[PDB]
C-alpha cells in the first residue's frame, strides 16, 4: 500500500546512489528480488586488527522505513566488544538515535568506525570489552586470530 | 475477544496490520514470518510481501477503547 | 450511541462492509465505490490515487461490528 511504496521507492533510491558512487572497501545491495532483504560487505579496515579480512552482514529494512532503522547483523563472525556471537550490533544509530534522515550508507559508515573505536564502556560483550580496556595487546591479538580463522 | 487477538501471535495487538487477503496480524508477528518462514499469507497461503502489508488503522481505534476498559 | 471507527468516514452510519485502502483507512463500500465514480480516483482522506480494485475488505471489523450489533440494535 501506500506505506510499502514509500518504503520501497526509498530503498531503491538509495541503491542507486549507493552503486553510482560506492565506498571504496565497503558494498551493500539486495540479495536477489527482494529489496528489503540486502547483503553487506565490509572489508577490515587497514590500521586495525581487522587488516585483510571480509565481514558479511544482512541487512533488512522495515515496512515503516525510513521511519525505523534497518535491522543490521553479521553473517562473519568477529571479535569486537560491540558486536556478539549471534552477529548482533549494539550501535547508537540501530536503536535509540536513529532518524529518517540517516541512510544505509551513514549506518555502513557508522559500523567501520564502531571496528576502528568500540564503545567498551556501553558493551553487548562484557568479557572481550574487559580486554579491550585493560589488556589492549591481547585484544588485538585476539582480533587478528578471530580475522584469521573466520574472515580470510 | 478473538477478533482483538493476532492469527499467529494469538495475542492482543498493539500493530495491527492487514494484508491483501484481508486478514490482520500483529504487525512484529506477520514481518518475521516474511522475513524468516516465506513470503505468503499464512492464513490464505496466497503471495505476500511486506510492502502490501497495509496498516489496519480503524482496528488500532478498536483496541484502544478496549484498553481504557 | 454509536462509536466513530464503526461509522464510515463518508457515510456517517454504521459500516456494514467495511473495506480499508492502500492508505489505512477504511470506508462502508457503496460510499466509498460511489466516491470513486462521482468524485474521482483518489482517497477520500489522504487524496493518493485510489481505484475500486485496490479496495480490501476490513474482516476484522465487519467482525467488529458484528458484535456491536450483537450487543445492542
Ligand atoms: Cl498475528
Ligand atoms: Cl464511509
Amino acid at each position: 500500500g501506500a506505506m510499502g511504496s514509500k518504503a520501497l521507492k526509498r530503498i531503491h533510491k538509495e541503491l542507486n546512489d549507493l552503486a553510482r558512487d560506492p565506498p571504496a572497501q565497503c558494498s551493500a545491495g539486495p540479495v536477489g528480488d527482494d529489496m528489503f532483504h540486502w547483503q553487506a560487505t565490509i572489508m577490515g579496515p587497514n590500521d586495525s586488527p581487522y587488516q585483510g579480512g571480509v565481514f558479511f552482514l544482512t541487512i533488512h529494512f522495515p515496512t515503516d522505513y525510513p521511519f525505523k532503522p534497518p535491522k543490521v547483523a553479521f553473517t562473519t563472525r568477529i571479535y569486537h566488544p560491540n558486536i556478539n556471537s549471534n552477529g548482533s550490533i549494539k550501535l547508537d544509530i540501530l536503536r535509540s538515535q536513529w532518524s529518517p534522515a540517516l541512510t544505509i550508507s551513514k549506518v555502513l559508515l557508522s559500523i567501520c568506525s564502531l571496528l576502528c573505536d568500540p564503545n567498551p564502556d556501553d558493551p553487548l560483550v562484557p568479557e572481550i570489552a574487559r580486554i579491550y580496556k585493560t589488556d589492549r595487546e591481547k585484544y588485538n591479538r585476539i582480533a587478528r586470530e578471530w580475522t584469521q580463522k573466520y574472515a580470510m | 475477544p478473538d477478533y482483538l487477538c493476532g492469527k499467529i501471535s494469538f495475542e492482543l495487538m498493539r500493530e495491527p496490520c492487514i494484508t491483501p487477503s484481508g486478514i490482520t496480524y500483529d504487525r512484529k508477528d506477520i514481518e518475521e514470518h516474511l522475513q524468516r518462514v516465506g513470503h505468503f499469507d499464512p492464513v490464505t497461503r496466497s503471495p505476500l510481501t511486506q510492502d502490501q502489508l497495509i496498516p489496519n488503522l480503524a482496528m488500532k481505534e478498536v483496541i484502544d477503547a478496549f484498553i481504557q476498559e
